[PDB]
């Protein structure tokens, strides 16, 4: 009933004015990608938070749209530990497949949402500076975080645009790095000084066991992650993505969360209620 | 007929700036096609009349914003300016606007050079 | 007579910016009590003539800020309209001023629909 | 003729702003050295046209940016005013501008009184 | 020391357009050559160092046409326009924004300035409309309107705006936009002094054959009537067309200049010659 | 304990002018005395903190006499005009500028508030042109523009502006202009409320002989005729003709006033009768 | 040709950009002043400056100026030291010729060349607080830097406009003081934490020997320059010169330059190549 559904509306308020003004950085992963109507429902809930007096920004993945086009390009893939080996060939594709397919198809959903995104790379405004990881010669091209110039975004948020960032960026010299999006999320919620780092993927959180959606670990802390990574529980994707919020809260990020970006609205669930809407891991 | 007779009339407006939108989509819709607004200041005070404007009093020679409209039309469409003018622009409060209706001897189309009649014609009105 | 003849007239005077509210002050006193104005630039150069504004000299192509005053009134109250503007607006330096006067067939008020001497007529002006 | 006859007419040319500066200057070239212009806007929507202005499209209703020329002349320099402003504002793209013709009855000088012919003529006009 | 004496003597051209926006069409043989290509990067990096506030509009067609290729999409071309459906759509915009827009911004930031690049969705900076000739061209876009509010705050940082010609109409769906058409649109919304678009010839002909009745100098009303002549022809209708479209909504100057040429930004700017043909309003 | 009462009865004439600018010219009798010198400063700096904007305006004739008859060339005058050649400009800008301008900014700076002194050159303030009799008078110039400015910040940041009346044109020569043209043109270009001419009479006469004829206040036209009937003369003449000029272009008030006496500026603002002739617009 | 002239002028980029941003004090000395073609040299080189990115803030001076009034008047001239000996006469004389005779020749020069400056001295703004030296007795009306309140030129470089500083001031309670143009473009430099002091002068630099123009040396650090002083090396103007170079480099000053006023472009010379114009010295 109407009566019934407007006093709801009001029943959030205690939610939404108790992180008013505050930073979140919403990392969007790859593997939650799995349906248009679902990326768009991301999207809606990012714009309500926007909307609503939080101050969102959105870093995303693209692993299995990069994917698709290695396969359709008759390019090997190979992955360690939830890194991405990168050769030449392979930064190019990876290049224009996160800037120019996957950032403006969100930047472009955000735009017909109601609000204005921009999209940028870490080439952009120098918002990232990269650095290749030791194992360069196993990996490739593949980057860590060196610098992030924060800059760039104080003017697009002054003037009421979100921030669409993807996970690409330079050396120096002019060299093209891959980062691994959790990496980037993990570092810029750190520059930004953010309240929240909310890591949305393809299962419920971390889970104590792989194989079993039930084995749900709904809070812990970085002692009992660390302990996770070195009994081997967790593996692939979910280290960096671990990784990410064990170095983000190291830095003063307050919250670091890990959520099921397939689930209706589970962005919202997390931040709007004190159940939450998976892993949530504190310092 | 209007007094001084001509081929061509220019309908000046002088209306509340809120109501600008309103006025041009529905004198779009009977086939008025070129019209031009400008920002103006006036006075219009009658008798002991006290007008109101951003919730404050104006009377005699204090200036009220306004917006001056000017369409210039053939002889025979000039009625349907006017009272188009009026259902949009009229509230029936003081200061709702005047109408001027002036001669215009003659209309040219820079782009093309087209005088008279071809030049005040827009090809979409009816 | 005024050559085209009509039953009003508009008198469009480009004067100073600053005189103004004495202009308007003062044709409010001899019963003038519908009173347009807009801000305009214009040049009026005379011969070698040069204009002072702002402290600064301007010649010929130069732009100048003035504003532009719309009286619209029956025909035996145009003298009278012109000669209160002349007096008010004067300071006999170049650049005081052009006034023009133009024809106007009908007048119309908004709020009620008046037409012709009734519209024009503002119930407080002798 | 110009069909209301008469003695002066005033010349009135919405056009593009960026054009104001070389139409003025042209105009000064064969003695026309009286000159107001102001800021406006308008549309004039033929058929299905769209106009571009700053990069973006216009259609119908919707209102762009111009600047009014307003030149008071003799009946005989008036062909003379018109054809240079055509030649100085086109581009040959939709949106060149509309010019007007209207009559004019009375010319005055504010600073000397000067009426008619005397008030028009600007002393440096060949 | 020669090399100073000469900076000094530029001092008239560095002061004349101060402050003045410049908006650059980058495409053509400069693109195909990495020496050409640097050249680009450092005259403009060179022109914002100096005052003049740059911005570099890009194209990119042998790129799409090597992974369309590689796909077994093979290029359409009609009329000098792709032929783009959803498929090539994307393409187009993986190519132009993620390797040719990022391979220009990082060049930039190698130079020793910043740039920030972006597509016509990034702030809404542009919004498509289906091009007149949609029904053969599929989602190929004429610029329905450009917002410039984004670019705005990033030139007050200091930063060099890289545009890619790519952008959505109001439903979300991308479009393929002309580049010369987005520089001179752009030009247009910005009140820009300059457009200045790179070609592979020297300029407007007298004659389409000899290079060397090239016309340094012509108004509108000049080309228009070299278009009916017939004394213009092929790719370079739609390029004077579109110079025509930015002159009639204010920009100052049009330029349209051999990018065959080492340094011919600085050449247009710096030089009373030129590197091709002006077309004023 | 009078002291304060008065100060509270002056508080409706500290209001009505809050925010305004004023324009002051200080010359003549009030220059040539230490004791009036330092009242004229008094007033200023007293205005200044009252909330007033307060420009202060000189000239320097008779320092500028001193070192021409030092250097054995003596001062030609021609209608209240100095012939100023090449030489004789040097030592004008050198004595105003040099001399009087610092000296006024040292006396404000020591009687506890900040000025700035400047130059029609500085800021490009204002540009000359040969003035009507040039012929005669050589280096002599008229106001061709005021830029206005620079004196923006400085009022902002709470700097009392003081004026020397030289400048240069276009070109880079520089000019010597009336210390009266340039306060009644400034005054002009800010839209200030009110101007203010320091003199050696007690204002405008209605006899040119006693002055107990002396007339309190008058309009545009009121002295305009008393020009044409010969009731004005000499050296009154240009006073009152830079007074019309300015009141034509929108300054509310011009006050010819007596620098003879003691605190004259502060009676021009302070009291209802003034110090001299009020003209009205 | 046209074609190589114009790759010469891109050859300036990396000299260009170097120094964008920076605050350079650049002092025009009297001596230099020599030719009104030199003069509209050096302020072409200033104007060049700030249209290339730097901020140049000019200070000069003008004792040759100053003694051909003085002769002129009849009026004896002494320097002890490279200081003028200034009594009441005198200060008047110092006053209008540097700040009504060379400030507006300068400041008049810069307006016609395409830029717009303002002139100050000492008491415009309260710029420069002046006080006696120990030994008023000998060099009268001769002042130190007491204060310097840089607080006027902050709106003025905010507008665009190129400082131009005349060196005498007041002390508190408004008597003039003559204070050395070098020990005010010194003290000036230190105020505005400047990048460079470059002092523009009639000789090649600090010379080994002042007979012989080709003892010129090239760099030299403090130690050094105290060392010529007290050996003798130094001597008159050179003194003042040189000390206001330890005092600002003392105060932050990076690198301080003393350069050929009378050589074409010097100023250039100095900061947009690696060779210079003169001696530079560091810290
Ligand atoms: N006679 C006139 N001449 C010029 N402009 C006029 C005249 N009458 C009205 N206007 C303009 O029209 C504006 C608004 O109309 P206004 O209300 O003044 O008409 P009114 O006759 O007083 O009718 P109402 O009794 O409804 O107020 C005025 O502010 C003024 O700008
Ligand atoms: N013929 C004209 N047509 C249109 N507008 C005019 C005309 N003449 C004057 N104006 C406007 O009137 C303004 C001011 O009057 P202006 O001083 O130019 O008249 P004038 O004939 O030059 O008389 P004066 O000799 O007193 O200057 C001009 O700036 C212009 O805007
Ligand atoms: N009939 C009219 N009445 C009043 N103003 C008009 C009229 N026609 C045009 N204008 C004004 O002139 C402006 C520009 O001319 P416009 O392009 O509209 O003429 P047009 O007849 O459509 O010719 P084109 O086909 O070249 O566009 C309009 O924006 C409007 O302000
Ligand atoms: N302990 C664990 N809990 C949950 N998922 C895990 C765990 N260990 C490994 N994974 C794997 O990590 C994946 C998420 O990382 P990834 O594939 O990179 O997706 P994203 O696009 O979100 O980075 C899960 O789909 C799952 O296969
Ligand atoms: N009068 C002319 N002047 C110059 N080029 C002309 C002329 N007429 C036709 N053309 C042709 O138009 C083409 C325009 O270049 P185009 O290949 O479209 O550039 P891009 O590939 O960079 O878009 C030229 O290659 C040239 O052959
Ligand atoms: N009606 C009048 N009222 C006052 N002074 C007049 C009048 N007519 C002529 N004068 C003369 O004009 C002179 C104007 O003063 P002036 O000496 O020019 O002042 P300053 O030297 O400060 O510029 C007065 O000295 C006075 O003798
Ligand atoms: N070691 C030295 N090297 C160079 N010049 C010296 C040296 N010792 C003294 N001088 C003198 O110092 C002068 C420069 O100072 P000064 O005459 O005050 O000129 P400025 O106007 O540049 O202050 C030189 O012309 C030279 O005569
Ligand atoms: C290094 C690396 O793993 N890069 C990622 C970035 C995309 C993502 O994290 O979703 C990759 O898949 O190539
Ligand atoms: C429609 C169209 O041809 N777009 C281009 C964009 C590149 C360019 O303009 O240079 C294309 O090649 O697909
Ligand atoms: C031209 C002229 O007389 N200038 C003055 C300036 C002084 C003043 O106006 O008081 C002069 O005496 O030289
Ligand atoms: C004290 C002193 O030497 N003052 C200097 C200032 C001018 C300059 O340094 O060039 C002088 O010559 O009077
Ligand atoms: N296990 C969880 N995910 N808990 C989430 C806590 C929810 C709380 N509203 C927050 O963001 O701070
Ligand atoms: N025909 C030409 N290409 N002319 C170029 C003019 C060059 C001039 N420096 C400018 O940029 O405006
Ligand atoms: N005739 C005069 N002097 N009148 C002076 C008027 C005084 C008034 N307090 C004012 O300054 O405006
Ligand atoms: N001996 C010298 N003057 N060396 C000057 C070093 C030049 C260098 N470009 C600088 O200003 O820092
Ligand atoms: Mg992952
Ligand atoms: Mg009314
Ligand atoms: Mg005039
Ligand atoms: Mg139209
Ligand atoms: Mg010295």
């Amino acid at each position: 009933s109407p009566d019934y559904r407007v006093e709801i509306l009001s029943e959030s308020l205690p939610f939404i004015q108790k992180f008013r003004g505050k930073t979140i950085v919403v990392k969007y992963g790859g593997a939650a990608m799995t349906s248009p109507e679902l990326k768009s429902s991301v999207v809606s809930d990012l714009v309500l938070l926007a909307c609503v007096g939080l101050r969102p920004i959105l870093v995303h993945g693209g692993g299995p749209d990069i994917n698709r086009y290695l396969k359709q390009l008759n390019i090997p893939a190979e992955f360690r530990d939830g890194l991405r080996v990168t050769d030449a060939t392979t930064m190019e594709i990876v290049s224009m497949v996160l800037v120019g397919k996957v950032n403006k198809n969100l930047v472009s959903l955000i735009n017909a949402a109601g609000a204005t995104a921009v999209g940028l790379s870490g080439h952009d405004g120098r918002l990232l500076t990269a650095r290749p990881v030791p194992n360069s010669a196993q990996l490739g091209f593949v980057g860590e975080v060196a610098r992030v110039d924060p800059s760039v975004l104080r003017p697009l948020v002054d003037y009421g645009y979100i921030p669409v960032i993807a996970s690409v960026a330079a050396d120096d010299s002019g060299q093209a790095y891959n980062i691994n999006a959790d990496t980037v999320a993990g570092e810029l919620a750190a520059a930004l000084g953010a309240e929240k780092l909310i890591l949305l993927t393809d299962v419920a959180g971390i889970l104590e066991n792989k194989e079993d959606p039930s084995s749900l670990i709904k809070e812990i802390d970085i002692k009992g992650v660390k302990k996770m990574i070195e009994d081997g529980k967790v593996a692939g994707g979910m280290i960096p993505k671990v990784k990410c919020c064990i170095r983000s809260l190291a830095q003063g990020v307050k919250t670091a969360s890990i959520i099921d970006g397939r689930r209706q609205h589970s962005l919202l669930h997390e931040i709007m209620s004190d159940e939450g809407a998976g892993t949530m891991i504190t310092g | 007929d209007y007094i001084p007779d001509s081929k061509f009339y220019k309908v000046e407006a002088i209306v509340r700036p809120w109501r600008i939108q309103q006025v041009s989509s529905a004198l779009l819709k009977i086939g008025i096609r070129g019209v031009t607004v400008s920002d103006v200041r006036g006075f219009g005070a009658q008798g002991g009349s006290t007008e109101r404007h951003g919730g404050s009093e104006f009377s005699e020679d204090k200036f009220v914003a306004k917006v001056k409209m000017e369409i210039v039309v053939k002889k025979d469409q000039v009625e349907s300016v006017i009272n188009t003018i009026i259902e949009g622009a009229r509230t029936g409060e003081i200061g709702d606007g005047k109408i001027f209706v002036l001669p215009v001897s003659d209309v040219i189309r820079v782009r093309t050079g087209e005088r008279g009649e071809k030049a005040e014609k827009m090809t979409g009105d009816m």
